């Protein structure tokens, strides 16, 4: 979609910018979580096998 | 004291005999035998020990004087995680029909008690009393799937209570339970994403994501991912 008035444009642009930043933070956190759990797995994967 | 196999069998038999009388079963609850009994059952593999423990569980769950005591025993077993052990034993095959019958009865009673706990009234009472301690309802897939809408009851009173807990509570277990509940609500009812955003739960969950306790942090990350899954 797209805005129909400049007020709507500003509002939705600010909203999408904030949501983008939030999604970037969540992406980084989830990637860090994946890295940590995979490191823990690799620490003992051979012994598990 | 972790005595020998014969001593363990004799003690288990004594407990099973004592459990026959309903009054003794009700009175013994103070000792909380179920945890040690389940630990012994998991650790040991003797067929005699397993049969004695299963028979003791059947006696405890059948001779209980009151449904309240029966529910307490079932909850103790579920928290001790005897359901998985019973399922594994049932998957395993034995000879005597007594063991199979005891396993089936114990599994049926445990499942019925799990459903009773998963009843939405239990969740409402736990939220009212601040009993966010990873109860079976907090993870029951059917409960969240078929009762997430009820979370909006009392003009979103349940959601307001969850938000207040997530904001004020400092107990890591309580915070993690609240975050997991919020994530479950979001996952089971997408329409509630707007309600959560209006309540501000998104900001609180994001803040708790970087909380000191890793146990709370994991639940917060899961809830945040669930909330941000879809626009």
């Amino acid at each position: 979609p797209c805005p129909e008035t400049p007020q709507e444009r500003k509002e939705m642009a600010s909203g999408v910018n904030t949501r983008i930043d939030d999604l970037q933070m969540v992406l980084n956190q989830t990637e860090d979580h994946r890295q940590r759990v995979l490191q823990a797995a690799a620490k003992n994967i051979r012994v598990w096998f | 004291n972790k005595c020998g196999f014969q001593l363990q069998y004799q003690m288990i038999f004594s407990i099973w005999l004592l459990a026959f009388s309903p009054q003794m079963c009700e009175h013994l609850r103070r000792y909380n035998i179920i945890p040690v009994l389940s630990d012994i059952l998991q650790e040991s593999v003797k067929e005699k020990v397993t049969r004695i423990i299963l028979a003791a569980f059947r006696n405890f769950l059948e001779k209980s004087t009151e449904r309240e005591t029966r529910q307490e025993y079932a909850l103790a077993m579920i928290q001790c995680k005897v359901l998985k052990q019973l399922e594994n034993l049932e998957q395993q095959k034995y000879d005597d029909e007594d063991i199979s019958e005891d396993i089936k009865f114990l599994l049926e009673k445990l499942g019925e008690s799990v459903q009773d706990l998963s009843s939405f009234d239990e969740y409402s009472s736990e939220l009212k009393s601040g009993r966010l301690e990873w109860s079976p309802v907090h993870k029951s897939e059917k409960f969240w799937r078929e009762n997430a809408v009820r979370l909006n009851e009392k003009n979103y009173e349940l959601l307001k209570i969850l938000t207040k807990l997530l904001e004020v509570s400092d107990d890591p277990q309580v915070l993690a339970v609240a975050a997991h509940d919020v994530g479950e609500y979001v996952r089971h009812y997408p329409r509630g994403k707007r309600v959560f955003e209006q309540l501000g739960g998104k900001q609180l969950v994001m803040n708790h994501m970087h909380h000191e306790d890793q146990q709370v942090r994991y639940n917060a990350l899961l809830a945040v991912q669930k909330l941000m899954v879809h626009n």
